């Protein structure tokens, strides 16, 4: 019964994370978010322990579903004729990274810092839980506008980490690495390193450095914003061409321009109220 | 400059 479960409320977006409604628990008026997936546009299809065959982002949404506020988390899930329904937490009140960026512009370091490390503390979760988000973006970030706290959402994209290769990719291209786009080829933690390069200049230069095949493959970072040299170590050592040459998460975080971190209910203080 | 979204797949 899930109409007599939830309220369902207005649309808050559809596109490629399939249509997502606004909703509230009934049993508890808990914020949720109401996603539905057409069948016919399901790529990945998995298994749950019952046997069910289920879409692969339900099996991913559990596998991260541990209650670590960085990642968006499932709380349920029904099976229709032609469509699955997820129903998902939802923070209030939210922007996405995408539009926070265009509205105010490159981020300032400090700022920057703070989301940066939370994304790579929200990605490092999805790793330790068997899972490649594969499609890290400012599109696919939450901010809790209230308590400054990141979420990661849409793993509509994503697989079971392996250490071997990848050949599919079904994520966003301009985020996607050198080796994938030369070779159809990529593995998953220095192909999610990549594509955090991506989104830490983002930040900190307002919009995303590479639009075109030859851009990502280039290898030439232009910094279009004062950004200070520390900031653009990291972000050139996460853009390296040679996958090898990427940093791991450890040395990520043990950079000095990621030292002194903000708490996040420091950052929303600070920055977001 | 023309920042935009970027569809996946
Ligand atoms: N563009 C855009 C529109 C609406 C939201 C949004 C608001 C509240 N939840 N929510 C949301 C959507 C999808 C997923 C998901 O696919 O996991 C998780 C949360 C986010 C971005």
């Amino acid at each position: 019964p899930l109409e007599s479960q939830y309220q369902v409320g207005p649309l808050l977006g559809s596109g490629g994370f399939g249509s997502v409604y606004s909703g509230i628990r009934v049993s508890d008026n808990l914020p949720v978010a109401i996603k539905h997936v057409e069948k016919d546009r399901i790529s990945d299809w998995g298994e749950l322990p019952n046997g069910t065959r289920v879409p692969m982002e339900v099996v991913l949404l559990k596998k991260v579903s541990s209650g670590f506020s960085g990642v968006i988390r499932l709380l349920d899930w029904f099976e229709r004729p032609d469509s699955f329904v997820l129903i998902l937490e939802r923070p209030e009140p939210v922007q996405d990274l995408f539009d926070f960026i265009t509205e105010r512009g490159a981020l300032q370091e400090e700022l920057a810092r703070s989301f940066f490390w939370q994304v790579l503390e929200a990605v490092r979760h999805c790793h330790n839980c068997g899972v490649l988000h594969r499609d890290i973006k400012d599109e696919n970030i939450l901010i809790d506008l209230n308590r400054g706290e990141l979420k990661l959402i849409d793993f509509g994209s994503g697989a079971l980490l392996k250490d071997t290769v990848y050949t599919d990719f079904d994520g966003t291209r301009v985020y996607s690495p050198p080796e994938w786009i030369r070779y159809h080829r990529y593995h998953g933690r220095s192909a999610a390193v990549w594509s955090l390069g991506i989104l830490l200049y983002d930040m900190v230069c307002g919009d995303i450095p590479f639009e075109h095949d030859e851009e990502i493959i280039g290898g030439q970072v232009f910094f279009r914003q004062r950004v200070s040299s520390e900031c653009q170590h990291l972000i050139r050592w996460c853009l390296a061409l040679r996958p090898s040459d990427r940093p791991t998460f450890e040395e990520i975080q043990n950079h000095p321009w990621m030292q002194d971190v903000l708490l996040p209910q420091e950052t929303a203080e600070i920055h977001l109220h | 400059r023309k920042r935009r979204r970027h569809p996946s797949g």
